[PDB]
């Protein structure tokens, strides 16, 4: 519209509407130049690339691009606290986005004629980067102006050479709107449709869900010999029972496992030797090692034993102010994963034993132990856990074919998940004018929600703060007007029949 | 207002079993792990028991630790001379916001 | 292997100030928690501080508050405990005490981290006395 | 197919119309993988879950139709005409499901048996004989209700929820025949069982009934592996084997609980399936372990277990007269194939459970007020008709 | 039925990454401060654009049935008669087939052209186009844990020769 007019205004809070939330967020952002408006190929030539494991051939470009993909972009610690204790189930359902107030400075002057451009790739032409859980998203605390993320992407390498199959992609060849300081841009997205997550723990467990009172009808060979001695060999048949809870015939084994190694936190029960990498469970791909992580969903430790976590199993944050490289145990966060161990296996645990020969009146039985075992007809499992500062959705990769593609960071997949929005400042001149813009960003999420019939007749375990004194609040700031985060919150608290 | 309780005193015979318990707050016992340390004359304690029921590698079988509610139990069975020391139940405290111990309790084996 | 070699014991005036060290060696100095704990000549153990393993934080009970200080040497493997102002309550043993459990655990309700050590110092006698 | 089944039953009072906590160690504490935590309920139920309540000697249910009539209260013997007994179904699947865990207490095949209505129970979360805080707890009268004297009747209705169709046909071809020629589609998933020999000669003279058993580990707690993925039972031409915890196994009327011989069970076989599933006691087959070169040969192993692959086919396990018909599917996240493992049809949303008990009557109380519950009751017990009716729709 | 395929991947399952930017996750960098007795510690570094193979990720190749590896230069082959008794197969009622073409997996590592599996393509065609999200016919497809370290016990792992499918693969399936 002009220069001395609002192009638009603050929004931020939360609307709690029967069967839905509507999450409403506003920041304010700074956009500097990238790569001095250049497109430059990276490879790890360009760090030296060490290890053939991480290899890696693209190219950084000048744009930037927005980052809303973290729950606590859309969610106060009260608003995620009267989540996660009053609902089984929650998906999203629609977004709205605007960029508005427009400033772009010189250096400080205001430049009123230079433009920033801005555009969204909705037809997914793009390498899509924000599913790896990259830093840059907008601030937890409203009252943080963060920086934008630079946009880069990788492709086919070898070494940190090319192949002729490698893309190279121009956004400038991408139309896109043009903003002064009077103009605003926004959009409208609807989520494709996905499955509820599952915001609840299991009351039962998969081999426990028999009537404890009455008998099987089946029956389950008790001994293969009558006494100590010779030629004893019998088949006798007991019946599954009450007593007996370990035999009986079931209709659902538990989900699919590939073994961690497991770590403890008390330091001296471990190893006194160095298995970070080479004790780690990882996958090969055209030859370059990945790391297992976190892996599929499985549960993080056995009942009673706190301190043990699997090795890559688990995600891992930081807290406020920790730095790169090698810092302290007591500095980062580890969640774990203990709510779906009844109906997943443990994850430094094997599947199960497996017989691997015959017996003979010549041979013994001999049973081998299941490190790794993938999908059986008959299993279930429960997916991994979405916490207020995992990411919210991935992108499904375009495939000919996958399975269960829920993501395995946590969140819902989707194969047309929102969209890139790529910002960048347009050039104002090898020679240009040092230059940088500012304004603001409006998130709109649309969530649904899955209320609880439960029937339990005893009260709930919910989500709730300390009420002892304590210097600082948590989740508040500190003198020095620092916001942090005191604890990873996941989203499983409620409970459900299996 | 939040204190760790325990008897002064316990008793036994060698080979019967002794159970020594310490009354917390909720905010000590009731949210945290509990660790129990024995000491006898003359020299520093020695941990016995840690994270409830954990039991330390080079700690006998025969110590046994147990958690109920606001309560803590240490259980001693198959006692022995040397087992008669000061028993001492540990507990983080979240009002006091500090490690908080109980007063000690001395077992006298009888002979 | 593990040790951790208390200072020397001392006598001292009430107003006087006692620095008491404590010198680990045969593992990793930066790894682990150190708490102090002070036990009267006839009397249960009381809690003093703690102290973590980067050196940066430090918890103190809140008797000890203000009076009480603790520092951590890398260079030489040492921790050290500041107590300030003496009185006759004060003289006791000063147990060092060193804390295997790095990480706290972040379950459903309240997180904690264990506090249980392991490894105890031999210990200083303080006589706070005229 | 249509049938009606009607049925003579009695329903007694159970635990003195008292909820009760039960565990392992109110049965003496066994062992930790037999370790559990739970509760009795004074109520019963009905289950006619097998195919022989509704037979007598492709298809899929569709429809139910289900009455309680007839109802006679007796007192301990005489009539009593004020009494009530109490009825309802978990239509919203709020209580734990029981009726698929292959429990007695069926509608007897016969339909001139009278029999007894099992007592409800179900088990929770446990860390031992304990319980964590998660556990939850279920009192079935905070669940409304029906009430019924003897002139009163109870019916309602249920739709299956559309499944695929049982497959009760034996393939005339084989996977491999439709040896080294090029084939699109490989045979269905294995995990190995151990293989036992109905002549007790040929069997390994040790105790191998569990420590050689296939199991899987939940929570630390190792559960045997029964029946199992689908397999077939043994190889062509070999009747004598079969698999260690592979098959249903049923009792011939008249059999003992405990310890019987192999002549006093009716052990089932699938040994139709073989064309489309490995066998059960036998290897899924080779993979090569390494690079073979001029200093190293090619070197195999064989695959114990093996998870689906794309490409795969099976059957399933068939379903037998005296076997279970529907289980229900566990509300989780994520599963493969759910048809349950032990036969028959799985369901998000199977027929559900019917609960009833006896209406308490209270004996003669005190004269002066006291405020502790009534526990001095007239025995008292409860006998009717049972019908039930189910469309069956063929292929 | 769905679209066949026609296209190969720009990029591979792995490096889906934004190469400029950190992640927020934490891995395990350091089990052992060093060179002494009692070295022992946790040390947590963020996953970024110079360590690659340690981020998390979404998504993780299909399956694989592993392939006795054959080159097309006779004399890197060993002396043996390999056809039959080296052959990867599948067991159907005590008969032995041949798994032929098998699973769809990636013919050779990138590079490498004169390998191929024995029985894993049809025949000489290469897959070569689908190593993005598929694991090579003749590699193993990982390492899991064999053991629960401790004071005593190092760490051990083992080759997965054979994985079946888990929540959240992605596969190509092969060329016509």
């Amino acid at each position: 519209d002009g220069v001395g007019s609002s192009s638009g205004n603050w929004h931020c809070d939360s609307q709690w509407l029967g069967d839905r939330v509507i999450t409403t967020s506003t920041r304010t952002w700074a956009l500097p130049t990238y790569n001095n408006h250049l497109y430059k190929q990276i490879s790890n030539s360009t760090s030296g690339g060490s290890s053939n494991d991480n290899a890696y051939f693209g190219y950084s470009t000048p744009w930037g691009y927005f980052d809303f993909n973290r729950f606590h972009c859309h969610f106060s610690p009260r608003d995620w606290q009267r989540l996660i204790n009053n609902n089984w189930g929650f998906r999203p359902k629609r977004l709205n986005f605007k960029l508005f107030n427009i400033q772009v400075k010189e250096v400080i002057a205001n430049n009123l004629t230079s433009t920033v451009q801005v555009f969204t790739d909705s037809d997914y032409q793009l390498p899509y980067v924000l599913g790896s859980a990259h830093e840059g998203c907008l601030p937890p605390f409203p009252a943080d102006v963060f920086m934008i993320p630079q946009y880069g992407y990788l492709t086919l390498n070898d070494g940190s050479q090319a192949v002729g199959r490698s893309s190279f992609y121009c956004l400038e060849y991408f139309p896109s709107q043009m903003l002064r300081t009077g103009n605003n841009f926004q959009f409208s997205y609807e989520f494709e449709n996905v499955p509820f997550h599952s915001s609840y723990a299991h009351s039962q467990s998969l081999d426990r869900l028999m009537n404890p009172l009455i008998d099987q009808y089946l029956y389950y060979l008790s001994k293969t010999i009558n006494g100590s001695g010779q030629n004893q060999q019998t088949l006798k048949f007991s019946v599954a029972g009450p007593s007996n809870m370990a035999v009986q015939g079931r209709n659902y084994i538990p989900g699919p496992s590939y073994r961690q190694q497991r770590v403890s936190t008390t330091v001296t029960q471990n190893n006194n030797s160095e298995f970070a990498w080479p004790g780690a469970s990882s996958w090969a791909l055209n030859g370059r090692n990945s790391l297992m992580n976190p892996g599929p969903a499985m549960a993080s430790h056995k009942e009673g034993e706190d301190r043990f976590f699997p090795l890559s199993g688990s995600l891992i944050f930081g807290k406020q102010g920790t730095g790169r490289d090698n810092v302290d145990a007591d500095k980062v966060m580890i969640t774990n994963e203990e709510e779906i161990k009844t109906t997943n296996p443990v994850a430094t645990e094997s599947y199960g034993q497996v017989a691997t020969n015959h017996q003979s009146a010549q041979a013994q039985a001999q049973t081998g132990w299941v490190q790794n075992q993938g999908i059986l007809p008959g299993m279930v499992w429960q997916d991994r856990d979405v916490y207020l500062q995992g990411p919210i959705w991935a992108k499904i990769p375009h495939t000919d074919g996958n399975f269960h593609p829920s993501p395995l960071m946590g969140g819902f997949g989707m194969k047309h998940p929102p969209p890139q929005i790529l910002i960048k400042n347009t050039p104002v001149p090898n020679s240009f004018i040092t230059q940088y813009s500012t304004g603001q960003v409006s998130v709109e999420i649309e969530w649904e929600l899955q209320k609880e019939n439960s029937k339990r007749w005893n009260p709930e375990i919910q989500y709730t703060s300390n009420y002892y004194k304590s210097n600082n609040v948590e989740f508040a700031v500190n003198t020095e007007g620092v916001y942090s985060e005191p604890r990873p919150i996941g989203t499983r608290y409620l409970t459900r029949n299996l | 207002q939040s204190v760790l309780t325990q008897p002064p005193s316990a008793s036994g015979t060698p080979g019967q079993r002794v159970t020594i318990s310490c009354s917390g707050s909720s905010s000590n016992i009731g949210s945290n792990p509990v660790n129990w340390y024995q000491q006898l004359p003359g020299t520093a304690p020695k941990l016995l028991i840690y994270s409830n029921n954990q039991r330390p590698s080079g700690v006998p079988d025969r110590f046994s630790g147990s958690k109920s509610g606001t309560s803590a139990s240490l259980a001693i069975s198959g006692l022995q001379s040397e087992d008669e020391a000061d028993y001492y139940c540990a507990a983080w405290d979240d009002s006091l916001n500090g490690v908080l111990f109980g007063g000690g309790t001395k077992l006298t084996v009888l002979g | 292997q593990v040790q951790v070699v208390e200072s020397g014991a001392e006598v001292k005036k009430p107003g006087a100030s006692v620095k008491v060290s404590c010198k680990a060696s045969g593992y990793a100095f930066t790894t682990y928690y150190m708490h102090w704990v002070r036990q009267a000549p006839g009397q249960g153990l009381e809690w003093m501080g703690l102290i973590n393993p980067s050196g940066d934080s430090i918890t103190y009970a809140q008797r000890f508050q203000g009076r009480v200080t603790m520092t951590k040497d890398t260079s030489t493997s040492t921790v050290y405990m500041e107590l300030s102002s003496l009185r006759s309550e004060d003289t006791a043993i000063y147990y060092c005490a060193r804390d295997p459990n790095v990480a706290f655990y972040y379950g459903s309700g309240n997180y904690y981290k264990d506090n249980a050590m392991d490894v105890w110092g031999q210990g200083t006698t303080v006589t706070v006395s005229s």
